[PDB]
């Protein structure tokens, strides 16, 4: 209204570049920005079908220690996980050894570890203090004890 | 003989160190031929004057090499004579005279008698070159560039090497004395050519000689055929190119190397 | 951009404002870029809540671990290993500083990062996985190896009949890693070319500067002191235009760098809490072969891991059923 | 920082908001000793300048060309300078001028443009189009005027081809007109490449010879030699100034240059675009141009919800020494009551200032660089800089023959955090 | 062939600037593009090992 | 850039080095590119020695 059409292009062209160039830095920021949403979303999909779908034998994957479970939760722009996880407590500390000799052949613990509490030997599972009494099939021999 | 890695100078008047900057200006490409002109300049008898026209191809890198003062200057202008300006240079004996002024014909000194140098070593009766003109544009006398070095027991040889461009009318004098023994003509090694004048001159530069006196002849042969051949020379002009010449200086600002951009692949 | 675009001058300075919030937005953008890097390290080693350390004597069970542990002989408590690392990795820079550009120190330093790789070598070799799930626990190291065994399909007695000849492989291999990377001159070539990228980044930006852009002269001051103020700002408006795309086109290169980074840094923290925070069964994720159990290593703006793999050999062929 | 952020309550945490950038403390102009007066003056005393076609180049030699004097001796006319502005002509330096005397029809002395391309240009003279130059005239028709016509004013109307510019020769030829030999003289199908104007004193303006000056000069990597009697001024090694070194307009710290020049070499350059070392006009001294000691600012604050003091980080400095040290009106920013603050605490990403660093560690929320956090807690509620605690010291004794086993359990629910989808958008 | 040289380059150099900034838009479209083909080629990559 | 934004014109060509190095970093840009798509290939499939 202010200023002749003939003129006006040079001040309008003027403003349409800093005005589209404008419009251009947001194009292209949203473009990062959506791939890297884009690996969250993937990283999600993956939790989603290995931590709720299942048991991830991963560590520190589907939470801080062994995983057990998890539960989606709808969220607004995204999700929410409830990992469900074990994590042991109150041990105990005790003398171990990686075999056993009987009868001058080695004897090896087929689950668990020997620990003995200080007079009779134990084999027990790793991640509970489950002793069990040394019998011929909790263990296996593999050549003599020397 | 060939111009290996001689032919570069300070592009521009700044000063850089460590840097890699590029130029665009005139050089003289890497291992081009350049010609001799080998002249005896007997001064015997009739006539004995071999210093041949030059085209002027876009600035000539010049370089020679003497005892004390064979070369004397350099003629410039197209018409050779007084209708235009001839950018006339005398190397005095302890002074400058690079004067523009018309001049109807450059003279000579004289052809002496036969016995040339029998015992005749004085120095007088030089050329006087400048011709009166009523129109002459003003010169530039100034200290000398022709410094010498003295050299005992052989060894020594101080080449002059010189560059003369035109370019927008401003025409430009680089110049270099190195000292340095030679083996072969234009030895190896590397040599900056430093800025030494100006001349804010404009006129038709497609033509040039060489200047150099020789009444007393001092071990200068000749031949009688072209070609590509070795010997005793005694200067050599070479045509500069329009070319994208790279630099490397070093920590104390001295052009250490420099780089072709338009001569082998590796080096682009 | 007060000091980057136009040369503290007042004049160019009020049209710098008069183009809006460029300046803003790409302040913003490095800045979010600055606090990623930080966090980016936080993830790769800040695993573990407690710091650990290893017992004076340190009879490993025959296993080796001097190339790995730190020495306290040294000032900078770091491995041989680090120390070579650091070495081979060479980090102008006064005239970067001239311009506007700075460098921010990372948060956590070099000598701090050395001493969560400590501690992360403490709890594997002494308490193995189970410091990554809980409370350390004890644990010998020869009983360690046997159920790292157990996990990739042999027997625990297999380690023990062969613990002497186990260890000095193992003694021998890590060996030959120090020297691996001395032989190879391209050993680091991921590690060096994440510091050469920045400084050749940074190197364009400053010599962007000379780029005239239609202008009389890429000094701003020439401009101010030669042409006079009602018509210099068409010049000048037309090298700010150069000049600020200039700094833009380098602030969204960083964003796709730092992009490319998250994405290995996340696969380092990802291998992190599972080569080394514990054993995988995922094939050729913790180097080739069966993935026995794997050492992390400070490194100049990385990580460099050590991966111990089972590769079977001299094998003879039977007939089944 | 509530002023950047744009907003009344601020979040804990570290924000950058501004730069610290000392001032100069005087100005300095350094020009060459010699000013003697440039004789380009008489030209405008003179009355008979030349006839237009072997134009002459009065160069002006070493001297000084006091503008305001030529402004000062009568009004001019055209005075359309395309290149430095023409009126502060007076503090920057000219290499080498070249005006020439010139004077051509009044009809066409508003085509001074190098864009009238005919007679004028292609052959009188022709201006080159990257040319920097003005152009200067005042009335010229009385005092040379003839009342049959100023034969005088011939020039080369036609020449063999088109003039190129910076070129300089008498067309002594004649034109080929038809089928004839222009080498004898003839006046059928062969003329003769000549005009003459033929001026009379009482016409228009528009038919009133006018003398023009073509200035024409170019800035050069030569010494200066043509900038005036304008006052040199005393040296400093050790302060920031506002240095005007041969027309060379910047500021920063002014010190001795150990770099060693050639006995020729005048100008020194960094591998950057700023001039870096100068050699001083005077004494020839050779100086070492640095900018002047800066660096950017972060404010450390707690949030507005808590309290009010804040912790100022002066980015990458020294700060013993520059911002100390600071005299009145020293940077721009001021709040200078902080010139010596509370305690100030070095750190290897600059000092902090506001906060008294303490020997006791803790995990901190306000990081800063280099391993130093802050926080704002109690020694009476302040800002401590500690170093940030890389987490509890903890131990375990690892033996030959000792196994640790947990006797119990405990099922602990964590949570995690995922973006999935941002909002979608669409412009027209 | 038409226009007078002397200020050509005044629509030169804005028909250069659009005609660069399309080009360099171009490589900018195809960096994102890389980067996704990146994600893309290494988790195929962990499919195969 | 010396074929796509200037036709092959040495008027355009020297306005286009007088915009400094916005083509040296594309064409470097793109050369990256090109080494990632061999390179993406060499750990897709080059799995066996
Ligand atoms: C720059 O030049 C100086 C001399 O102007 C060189 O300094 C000399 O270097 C030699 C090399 O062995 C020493 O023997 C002299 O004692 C030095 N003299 C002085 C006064 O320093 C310097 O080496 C040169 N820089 C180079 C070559 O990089
Ligand atoms: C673990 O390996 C290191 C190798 O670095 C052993 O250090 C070597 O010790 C021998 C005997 O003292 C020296 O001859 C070598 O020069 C040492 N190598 C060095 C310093 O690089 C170290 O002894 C080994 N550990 C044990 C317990 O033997
Ligand atoms: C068994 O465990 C107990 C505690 O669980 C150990 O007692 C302390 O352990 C901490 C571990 O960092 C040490 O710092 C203390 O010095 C120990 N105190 C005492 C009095 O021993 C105990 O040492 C462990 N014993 C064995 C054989 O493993
Ligand atoms: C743990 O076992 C080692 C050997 O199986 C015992 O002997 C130590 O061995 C290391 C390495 O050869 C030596 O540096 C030590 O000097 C040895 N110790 C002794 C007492 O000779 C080691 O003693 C055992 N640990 C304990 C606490 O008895
Ligand atoms: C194992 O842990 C559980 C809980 O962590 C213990 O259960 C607690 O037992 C005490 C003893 O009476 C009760 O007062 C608490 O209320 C119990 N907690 C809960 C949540 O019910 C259990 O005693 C622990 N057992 C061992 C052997 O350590
Ligand atoms: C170890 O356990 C056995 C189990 O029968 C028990 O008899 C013995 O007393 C325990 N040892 C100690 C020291 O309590
Ligand atoms: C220089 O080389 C060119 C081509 O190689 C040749 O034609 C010319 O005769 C040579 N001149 C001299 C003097 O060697
Ligand atoms: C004069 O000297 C030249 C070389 O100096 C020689 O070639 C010539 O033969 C001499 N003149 C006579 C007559 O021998
Ligand atoms: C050359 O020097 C002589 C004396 O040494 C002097 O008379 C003469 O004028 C000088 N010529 C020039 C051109 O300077
Ligand atoms: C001239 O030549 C004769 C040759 O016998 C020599 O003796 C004499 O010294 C010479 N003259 C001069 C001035 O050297
Ligand atoms: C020399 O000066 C006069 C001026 O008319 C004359 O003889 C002649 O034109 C001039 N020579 C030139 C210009 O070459
Ligand atoms: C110089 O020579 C060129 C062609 O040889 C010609 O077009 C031009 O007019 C000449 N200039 C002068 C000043 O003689
Ligand atoms: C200019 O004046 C300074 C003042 O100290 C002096 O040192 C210098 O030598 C003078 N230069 C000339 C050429 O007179
Ligand atoms: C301070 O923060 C708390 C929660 O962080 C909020 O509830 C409270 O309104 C805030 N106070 C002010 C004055 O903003
Ligand atoms: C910082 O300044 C102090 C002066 O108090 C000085 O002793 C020290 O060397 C300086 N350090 C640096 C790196 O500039
Ligand atoms: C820190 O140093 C001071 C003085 O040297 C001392 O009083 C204090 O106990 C130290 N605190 C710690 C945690 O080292």
């Amino acid at each position: 209204s202010r200023l002749d059409p003939p003129e006006a292009e040079v001040q309008i062209d003027r403003l349409i570049t800093g005005r589209l160039q404008s419009l251009q830095t947001y194009v292209t920021q949203q473009l990062i920005r959506a791939a890297e949403i884009r690996a969250s979303a993937n990283l999600a999909a993956t939790k989603m079908s290995e931590c709720v779908l299942g048991q991830s034998k991963r560590v520190d994957f589907c939470g801080k220690g062994y995983h057990l479970m998890s539960f989606p939760q709808s969220a607004p722009h995204g999700v929410v996980f409830l990992h469900v996880t074990y994590v042991p407590a109150q041990e105990k500390n005790f003398t171990t050894a990686p075999a056993i000799c009987h009868d001058g052949k080695a004897h090896f613990p087929r689950e668990g570890v020997f620990v003995s509490n200080g007079t009779h030997w134990f084999v027990t599972q790793r991640n509970f203090y489950e002793p069990q009494i040394i019998t011929t099939d909790n263990t296996f021999v593999s050549g003599n004890c020397d | 003989t060939n111009s290996f890695t001689r032919g570069v100078y300070y592009p521009d008047k700044v000063f850089r160190s460590s840097v890699l900057h590029s130029t665009q200006d005139l050089f003289l490409p890497f291992f081009s031929n350049v010609t001799w002109f080998h002249a005896i300049s007997g001064t015997n008898g009739t006539k004995r004057f071999d210093n041949p026209v030059l085209p002027f191809n876009d600035g000539v890198y010049f370089a020679s090499t003497e005892k004390s003062n064979i070369i004397r200057g350099w003629i410039f202008g197209t018409t050779l004579d007084s209708k235009t300006q001839s950018l006339l240079i005398v190397n005095n004996a302890t002074n400058v005279v690079i004067k523009v002024c018309e001049f109807q014909f450059c003279n000579d000194p004289f052809l002496d008698v036969y016995y040339h140098k029998n015992n005749k070593s004085w120095m007088e009766s030089e050329f006087r070159v400048y011709s009166s003109a009523n129109n002459c544009t003003f010169e530039y006398v100034s200290q000398p560039f022709l410094m010498d070095l003295e050299g005992k027991q052989g060894n020594f040889k101080n080449l002059r090497e010189f560059v003369f461009k035109n370019i927008d009318g401003y025409f430009k004098i680089y110049s270099k004395h190195t000292p340095i023994n030679l083996g072969r003509d234009l030895p190896q090694g590397f040599s900056a050519l430093e800025p030494l004048v100006d001349l804010p001159i404009g006129i038709n530069i497609t033509r040039f000689q060489t200047l150099l006196a020789l009444h007393r002849s001092y071990l200068t042969p000749g031949d009688s055929s072209s070609g590509w051949t070795a010997g005793a020379a005694a200067y050599y002009v070479g045509y500069l190119q329009p070319r994208t010449f790279l630099l490397k200086y070093n920590e104390n600002g001295t052009i250490t190397d420099a780089v072709d951009c338009a001569l082998d692949p590796l080096s682009e | 951009c007060t000091m980057y675009i136009c040369g503290d001058s007042t004049e160019c300075s009020n049209l710098l404002l008069q183009y809006g919030s460029f300046c803003t937005q790409l302040k913003r953008a490095l800045t979010g870029i600055a606090v990623e890097q930080d966090k980016n390290t936080q993830e790769v080693f800040a695993q573990v809540k407690q710091i650990y350390k290893t017992p004076p004597i340190k009879y490993f069970g025959g296993f080796n671990f001097s190339q790995i542990l730190p020495d306290p002989s040294k000032p900078s408590k770091r491995s041989p290993i680090e120390d070579l690392l650091f070495n081979k990795v060479t980090l102008l820079i006064c005239a970067q500083k001239f311009n506007g550009l700075t460098v921010l120190p990372p948060l956590l330093t070099d000598e701090m990062i050395a001493q969560y790789t400590s501690a992360l070598l403490a709890g594997t070799i002494t308490s193995g996985w189970t410091f990554g799930a809980g409370p350390a626990l004890q644990i010998p190291f020869p009983m360690q190896m046997a159920y790292r065994f157990n996990g990739i399909g042999v027997t625990q007695n297999v380690l023990y009949e062969n613990q002497k000849l186990i260890a000095n492989q193992f003694n021998s291999a890590i060996g030959k890693i120090q020297d691996s990377l001395s032989s190879t001159p391209s050993a680091l070539g991921k590690l060096q070319d994440v510091v050469n990228h920045n400084a050749q980044a940074l190197n364009t930006l400053v010599k962007q500067l000379s780029s005239k852009f239609g202008a009389i002269s890429s000094v701003l001051n020439d401009i101010l002191s030669r042409l006079d103020p009602p018509e210099a700002e068409v010049q000048i408006d037309r090298l700010i235009t150069g000049r600020l795309q200039s700094l833009q086109t380098y602030v969204t290169q960083q964003l796709i760098r730092a992009a490319e980074i998250r994405a290995s840094a996340n696969l380092a923290a990802t291998k992190m809490s599972e080569c080394v925070l514990g054993q995988s069964k995922r094939v050729d994720f913790c180097g080739k072969g069966y993935h026995l159990m794997s050492f992390p290593q400070s490194a100049p703006h990385g990580v460099v891991f050590l991966h111990v793999t089972y590769v079977p050999a001299q094998e003879k062929n039977f007939t089944t059923a | 920082t509530k002023c950047t952020l744009k907003s009344f309550t601020v979040e804990k945490g570290i924000y950058q908001t501004s730069n610290f950038r000392v001032q100069p403390t005087e100005s300095i102009v350094r020009f060459p000793n010699i000013t003697n007066l440039c004789p380009f003056d008489e030209v405008f005393n003179a009355t008979r300048f030349a006839s237009v076609y072997a134009w002459n180049r009065k160069r002006i030699s070493n001297c000084v060309a006091d503008y305001s004097v030529l402004y000062n001796f009568a009004p001019f006319f055209a005075f359309k300078c395309y290149g430095v502005s023409p009126t502060k002509l007076n503090d920057l330096c000219f290499t080498n001028v070249y005006a020439d005397s010139f004077v051509i029809r009044g009809n066409e002395v508003s085509q001074i443009a190098p864009g009238q391309t005919g007679n004028i240009a292609d052959y009188n003279y022709k201006l080159p189009d990257d040319f920097t130059g003005c152009v200067i005239a005042w009335n010229s028709n009385k005092l040379d005027s003839k009342v049959g016509g100023n034969y005088n004013y011939r020039y080369r109307l036609f020449r063999k081809s088109n003039l190129k510019p910076f070129e300089r020769d008498i067309s002594t030829e004649i034109y080929q007109a038809g089928n004839k030999p222009c080498n004898g003289v003839a006046g059928v199908n062969c003329y003769f490449p000549l005009q003459s104007y033929g001026f009379r004193p009482t016409y228009g303006v528009g038919h009133q010879p006018y003398r023009v000056v073509v200035l024409s000069f170019e800035l050069l990597h030569a010494p200066a030699t043509v900038c005036g009697p304008k006052k040199s001024t005393n040296l400093v090694k050790n302060k920031c100034v506002n240095f005007n070194f041969n027309g060379l307009t910047g500021t920063g710290v002014l010190t001795e240059s150990n770099k060693k020049f050639l006995p020729f070499q005048q100008f020194g350059r960094d591998i950057a675009d700023t001039t870096d070392a100068v050699r001083d006009p005077q004494t020839l001294e050779i100086l070492d141009i640095t900018p002047c000691s800066f660096g950017g600012v972060s404010v450390i604050t707690p949030g507005t919800n808590t309290s009010n003091q804040v912790a100022v980080l002066y980015q990458g400095v020294n700060c013993t020494e520059v911002p100390v040290a600071i005299h009145a009106d020293q940077l721009t920013p001021t709040w200078r009551v902080y010139s010596t603050g509370s305690n100030v605490f070095q750190t290897r990403a600059g000092c902090l200032i506001g906060a008294e660093y303490v020997n006791s560690s803790y995990e901190c929320d306000i990081p800063i660089g280099a391993g130093i956090c802050a926080s704002y807690q109690t020694q009476s509620q302040s800002i401590i800089a500690y170093t940030m605690s890389l987490g509890a010291e903890n131990s375990v004794a690892y033996s030959n023959n000792s196994i640790a086993i947990p006797t119990n359990f405990t099922i602990s629910v964590t949570t995690e955090i995922l973006p999935v989808s941002m909002t979608k958008t669409s412009v027209d």
